[PDB]
Formats: C-alpha cells, sequence, structure tokens
C-alpha cells in the first residue's frame, strides 16, 4: 500500500507487424473454362 | 449498395426466365404438355 516500483531506464524496441494488403487479381472466364472452344457446350450453357 | 442490391434481384427474377437445360422456363407448359415420368424430371432439373 506504500511501495512503487519506478523505471529508473528504458529499452526503444522495434516490432514487425506484417499484415496483407491484397491478393492476386485472378480473372477466370465462364465461356472457356467450363466449355473448352466448343459451340454446343456454349449454347447448353445459355440454357443456365 | 442500393444498385447492386437492386441487380440482385433482378439477375434472381431473370434467372426465372432460364431453362437450366430443360424445354421451357415456364413450369405451367411444361407440366401440362409432359407426361408424370419425364415431366418430373424436367421440373427437377429446373427445381436443381
Ligand atoms: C540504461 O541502459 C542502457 C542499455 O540499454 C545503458 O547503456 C545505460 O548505461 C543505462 N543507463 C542507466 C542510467 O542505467
Amino acid at each position: 500500500n506504500n511501495s512503487i516500483a519506478i523505471p529508473t531506464n528504458f529499452t526503444i524496441s522495434v516490432t514487425t507487424e506484417i499484415l496483407p494488403v491484397s491478393m492476386t487479381k485472378t480473372s477466370v472466364d465462364c465461356t472457356m473454362y467450363i466449355c473448352g472452344d466448343s459451340t454446343e457446350c456454349s449454347n447448353l450453357l445459355l440454357q443456365y | 449498395v442500393v444498385n447492386q442490391n437492386a441487380q440482385a434481384l433482378n439477375t434472381l427474377v431473370k434467372q426465372l426466365s432460364s431453362n437450366f437445360g430443360a424445354i421451357s422456363s415456364v413450369l405451367n407448359d411444361i407440366l401440362s404438355r409432359l407426361d408424370p415420368p419425364e415431366a418430373e424430371v424436367q421440373i427437377d432439373r429446373l427445381i436443381t
């Protein structure tokens, strides 16, 4: 109740914080991806 | 955000016009013009 601890010195530390801000901007085209270079699969896709 | 919600609703109701590979998008005509054991397959495809 009558005692306090007081620092007589100090240390200047440096801490590394790594934060991701973005991801790869990947683009996928449906018509090419699910239906490869064929018209009939594209006609079946148009029903979807 | 208002436009995104409106576009989502518009696409959702436009998806009813889609056939999803069924003979027609409209449920009533395909139910009327098809016998039970193939109409149910078409109805299931539309429901999926
Ligand atoms: C404080 O600590 C540093 C090392 O971090 C030391 O060089 C310095 O002499 C210290 N000072 C006192 C007053 O103890």
